[PDB]
């Protein structure tokens, strides 16, 4: 499960 | 002319939410071997982000279903789940290879501003990172190394050519930090990069542009959100 | 077995939001020439609704852009907008013809319950109505007549076989009323049908099933919402 | 512009 945010 | 027509078609496809057609229109602009405008780079980036993002979302859903079935041991189901996951992994590879070929054959060689070079090396880092996300063994190590080399090239140009508030520079620092966290499993390096980019922007908030101040501010919140997630 | 496998694949595709694959899985179940289960009819209906619904949304967006450009008189843009609209109209025709062929060749002939016959004639009404929505002249009149004949067949079976609270019967009354409003341009007949279905359900609320009471209640609010919109 | 809701 993701625990990061990238450019979007 | 043909170029304005292709841009208009990209904008129609975007409104219609037909992102394959948006990709195809902007690929034709990229194939002209010219410096893209800000607007054109953004349309290209949105087109591929939507096309890859649908498969990344499907992959995480299918993978989540696979874990659940592994915990129930339903073996009939797992063969079907694994084969479906592998089909999505094939499409992720093809989409990443398509933009990566366009970057290498057209965009990077025709790029002649600091902004455009950072944008394109960053995008190359992003698409090798997407190849690495779902990969194992050798394939994961190869994607991770290509990703790392492109992010370093972008960072070298960004550090000399763009102010620390530039949204392309901040957006590079965000995605590179994510790379260190998710692909290289290094929360310490991820946190250092994200904190350094954030602090360097704070130190020179007088370099904020009228054109991009809200983009810069959003990206600075995303750097802070990762630090929140990672500490 | 093969049938349970195809249903599982449909459910995986649905979770993954890959609706083309969901259609392809449920088409194979429909091609077995057997009475579908409630669950199978629902998976088939959701698959086609998503696939057609993406093109119906694109068509309305493109059409809205066309009106705006007609009001500015941008003729270069209008040729591109019209050609793009026509491409989406081609895909709407192909999708509608695909489910309509499946209904005529497999589902309607194998249907052997009142519920299944109403469901399939209603779906035939819906897909001819979608053919009529964006059509002009002869093509619009032909789609409208095929739609009307299928909705009448569904209504005849629904009136004799299903209680007025049955969600398939209410969902038929909703879509048929929409047909009278949008395709035949008859607010009076649309309002009469929607009010009659609503009132008949109110009169026999003791026929509400434990299984579908919340489906029936939602559809009764949608009938009321159309009456709100149309009066 | 649409002024109707169908089954969805
Ligand atoms: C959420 O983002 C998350 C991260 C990692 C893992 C996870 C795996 C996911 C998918 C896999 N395949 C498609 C084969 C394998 C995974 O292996 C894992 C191994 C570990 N170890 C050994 C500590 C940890 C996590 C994963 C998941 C998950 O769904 O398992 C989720
Ligand atoms: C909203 O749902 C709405 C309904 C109808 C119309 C509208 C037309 C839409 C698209 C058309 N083509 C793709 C060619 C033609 C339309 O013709 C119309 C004609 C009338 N008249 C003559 C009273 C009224 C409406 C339409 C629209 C719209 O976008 O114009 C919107």
């Amino acid at each position: 499960r993701r625990r990061a945010v990238s450019m979007d | 002319d043909d170029r304005e027509d292709l841009v208009y078609q990209a904008k129609l496809a975007e409104q219609a939410e037909r992102y394959d057609e948006m990709v195809e229109s902007m690929k034709k602009v990229a194939g002209m071997d010219v410096e893209l405008t800000v607007e054109e780079r953004n349309l290209l980036s949105v087109a591929y982000k939507n096309v890859i993002g649908a498969r990344r979302a499907s992959w995480r859903i299918i993978s989540s279903i696979e874990q659940k079935e592994e915990n129930k041991g339903g073996e009939d189901k797992l063969k079907m789940i694994r084969e479906y996951r592998q089909m999505v992994e094939t499409e992720l590879k093809l989409i990443c290879c398509d933009i990566l070929d366009v970057l290498d054959k057209h965009l990077i060689p025709a790029a002649n501003t600091g902004e455009s070079k950072v944008f394109y090396y960053k995008m190359k880092g992003d698409y090798h990172r997407y190849l690495a996300e779902f990969a194992t063994g050798n394939d994961r190590k190869e994607a991770a190394e290509n990703s790392l080399v492109a992010y370093k090239a972008a960072s070298d140009i960004a550090m000399t050519e763009l102010p620390p508030t530039h949204p392309i520079r901040l957006g590079l620092a965000l995605n590179f930090s994510v790379f260190y966290y998710e692909i290289l499993n290094s929360p310490d390096r991820a946190c250092r990069l994200a904190k350094a980019a954030f602090d360097d922007a704070i130190a020179e908030l007088d370099t904020l542009s009228e054109e991009s101040y809200k983009d810069s501010t959003l990206i600075m919140q995303l750097l802070r959100d990762n630090l929140t997630l990672w500490t």
